[PDB]
């Protein structure tokens, strides 16, 4: 009721974090993707229309 | 001693002057020898030997508040103790600038007057109190 | 000793003393200790300095300039020289371009002599 | 597997000090800070006092049992004791030594509070 | 030892990088900070007859839970970080009064992603102000007629109240419902003026003559009432922030000095151990070719 905290344990939830992967570059990662997602449906209307 | 850190110094020229193999922080390596021979000779004799005394308390000049110096753990590794001042607390005006936390004795409990060993418990656990209850708080 | 008086002895930067030393040991080939300063730094430096002291009959007050290298004080030649100092002028270019002349910044500097031992109660 | 889940806690741990020292714990999202607590009370926890370093600890040493080490590291793990504060860990032996602790300490705080009121009220 | 003394030397640099950008983000909010500040002069006056209307002596919880049967808690938090334990110190609030009777309608960015991950069903939405407009009204309508889609019983508007610029308290707003606050307005009106409370003044005149006023006007008393307390909550959480952050930004930058010094300290000493490794090294290799110099005589006939 807490928290459903990742983990390694079953009852704990999925932790899908990679160590190896960098925490710098993650907030860029995240703008270029929505804004990636947004041109490509933009360009399914576009295609359509 | 005011002080070993140059003593050492004055055995690391004869050394090289005599191009001997050097070492760490360009001692040596003999150096960590040459303070034991001297501080082991300071002991609480048995009563079979008079039951004589020879304290020493030997000074050791950091650079920056560094302990993991060469010549500063040699010496703590053969010490009896330690007896940690620090330049902020002697800047801010606390003189002596006894760092509790970074000083211990490891022996001078069995020393200590009982009317001195109560008060020193009472003030150690005050002290390790006082120095949680001052960071903990961060100005909050 | 003759004259009976006071002197100042101003000092062009220690570091450059101590690098003419450093050169003659190398040349002698004496081995460099540390970073390259030889390894008498400390012997060769106090043959200078313990003849920058007060007297019976006079006095010898030393001003040094010294030239930090890359602002490190934990390097050799600094670290031998700031034990033979008992004072130290700093100045600021700060305090120089709002007017100020001499440009010293009391609170960085500091002095060895300010104690009621030496001097008296209320200077302190 | 208790011993690799909390070696695994404690890298993690480490990779948030870097954060933590400059920023803050606040600045953590509630799973990390969770992690954070938990963590710092294993750390906590690894302390024990010795029966040489009695005067320096000040506090008689303990014998932690190996098949009560690992359920107490179980239950600090699947968060079966989180209402424990932090400082209950420190220089204990054994979860029962720690609940010891917490209610020493509760009991020194509630009375602490008392008598702040008396003081209050005969101020 | 080459890549540690690159690895301190990248550390210290990224070190200097992230300080001059929170020293950046000091003179923004110390520029919001200083239009803000005109507000305090001027504060401290347009709700004391909401009090009068509103405020009643402090009701102990467990009777209102009984009482009551769906309250409403509204948070005010803020729609960026580096504040201090403002938002952090509103949660442990409401996880402290958590009881089954309860919903919260926030306000701030950061109240979506912690109150949901420990209130999991009583949270509910938030709402957004983005700060380049300043707060309205109209913005606390908004909220009043976000609060209203709840039948609540009693609303505690949390927010941040700002005693100084190193004092940033919490601070409280218990709303009633307008049917019980109708009804304890005429309990209180047929009977004489007594205080039951300290510090709480009397209102029976004032109790009488909404009496006077009809029914329609009186509901435009408590919403607009209403709204001037939403509106005070937001306008003190807003200046709280912005005096909180500059505290949890500079003890940001002494850490990030404090780092840097380690880092520097750290850097010039591997560089001293480096140059006195390659020397070694060098005398080394020397000392070997010379050790590789026979003491032999080597004589030969020069006849
Ligand atoms: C209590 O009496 C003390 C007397 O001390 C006299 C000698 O003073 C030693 C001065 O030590 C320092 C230490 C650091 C520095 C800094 C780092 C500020 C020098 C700098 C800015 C050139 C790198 C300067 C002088």
């Amino acid at each position: 009721n807490k928290v459903k905290v990742p983990g390694r344990k079953p009852q704990d939830e999925e932790d899908l974090t990679w160590a190896e992967a960098d925490r710098k570059l993650t907030p860029e990662e995240r703008y270029a993707r929505d804004k990636q997602m947004a041109l490509l449906d933009k360009m399914t209307s576009q295609v359509e229309e | 001693y005011d002080d070993l850190s140059k003593q050492a110094v004055s055995y690391r020229q004869i050394s090289l002057l005599l191009r001997r193999p050097p070492g760490r922080e360009a001692y040596p390596g003999d150096v960590f020898y040459l303070h034991s021979r001297l501080l082991e000779r300071s002991a609480m004799m048995s009563p079979q030997k008079g039951s004589g005394s020879l304290t020493s308390l030997p000074i050791v000049e950091t650079l920056s508040n560094d302990v993991t110096a060469y010549i500063v753990t040699n010496v703590i590794s053969i010490t009896d103790g330690q007896i940690y001042l620090d330049a902020k607390l002697f800047t801010g005006g606390q003189r002596p600038a006894v760092n509790i936390g970074l000083s211990v004795s490891r022996v001078g409990s069995s020393a200590q007057n009982k009317a001195m060993k109560k008060v020193g418990g009472a003030l150690k656990m005050l002290m390790g109190e006082y120095r949680k209850m001052a960071g903990e708080q961060t100005s909050g | 000793d003759e004259a009976g008086q006071d002197v100042l002895l101003f000092v062009d930067n220690v570091f450059r003393f101590t690098q003419a030393n450093s050169e003659v040991s190398a040349l002698l080939g004496r081995i460099p200790a540390a970073v390259g300063y030889q390894p008498t730094l400390a012997e060769d430096l106090g043959m200078l300095q313990e003849r920058i002291t007060s007297t019976v009959k006079g006095s010898i007050t030393s001003v040094q300039a010294v030239y930090v290298p890359a602002d490190d004080i934990t390097d050799p030649a600094p670290a031998t020289t700031f034990s033979h100092l008992d004072a130290t002028t700093v100045l600021s270019r700060s305090v120089a371009e709002a007017g100020i002349y001499p440009a010293v910044e009391p609170l960085e500097c500091a002095s060895r002599i300010m104690d009621p031992d030496a001097i008296d109660v209320n200077h302190y | 597997n208790v011993a690799m889940d909390i070696v695994e806690m404690l890298t993690k741990y480490k990779e948030l000090q870097d954060i933590i020292a400059v920023l803050g714990i606040d600045e953590l999202s509630e799973e990390d800070k969770l992690i954070v607590d938990r963590a710092r009370k294993v750390a906590k926890f690894m302390s024990q006092p010795f029966a040489v370093a009695e005067v320096f600890t000040g506090m008689k040493g303990y014998y932690v049992q190996l098949e009560d080490c690992v359920s107490d590291f179980g239950s600090l793990l699947m968060g079966q004791c989180d209402n424990i504060p932090e400082m209950a860990f420190y220089m204990v032996g054994g979860l029962d030594s720690v609940k010891e602790k917490a209610a020493k300490m509760a009991a020194e705080a509630a009375a602490m509070r008392e008598r702040a009121r008396k003081a209050a009220e005969a101020k | 030892g080459g890549g540690t003394i690159r690895f301190w030397r990248e550390k210290l640099e990224g070190y200097k990088k992230y300080h001059q950008i929170v020293k950046t983000i000091k003179m923004v909010t110390l520029a919001k900070y200083r239009q803000t500040v005109v507000r305090t002069r001027v504060r401290d006056q347009t709700l004391r007859y909401t009090r009068k209307a509103l405020d009643a002596k402090t009701q102990d919880d467990q009777e209102v839970i009984e009482k009551s049967e769906c309250l409403l808690y509204v948070p005010i938090t803020t729609n960026r970080g580096s504040c201090g334990a403002l938002n952090t110190n509103m949660v442990r609030y409401l996880q402290e009064v958590e009881n089954p009777k309860m919903t919260i309608i926030s306000v701030g960015k950061k109240a979506l992603d912690a109150m949901t991950k420990v209130f999991q069903d009583t949270y509910r939405r938030t709402i957004l102000n983005d700060m380049k407009q300043a707060m309205s009204f109209q913005f606390a309508a908004y909220v009043l007629e976000h609060m209203n889609t709840v039948p609540w019983d009693r609303a505690q508007i949390v927010y941040n109240r700002y005693h100084g610029a190193a004092s940033q308290k919490l601070a409280i707003f218990n709303l009633p419902k307008f049917e019980d606050w109708k009804q304890k307005l005429e309990e209180d009106s047929a009977g004489d003026g007594k205080i039951e409370e300290d510090g709480l003044l009397q209102s029976l005149p004032m109790k009488t003559a909404l009496g006077e006023l009809e029914e329609t006007a009186v509901e435009d008393f408590y919403n607009f009432h209403s709204c001037l307390a939403v509106l005070n909550a937001v306008s003190e959480n807003e200046l709280s922030e912005y005096a909180a952050r500059i505290v949890a930004v500079e003890n940001q930058l002494g850490n990030i000095t404090g780092l840097m010094q380690l880092a520097d300290y750290t850097y010039n000493k591997t560089r001293k151990e480096l140059i006195t490794a390659e020397l070694l090294e060098i005398i080394g290799t020397m000392t070997a070719m010379h050790a590789g110099k026979k003491v032999g005589l080597k004589k030969t006939e020069f006849w």
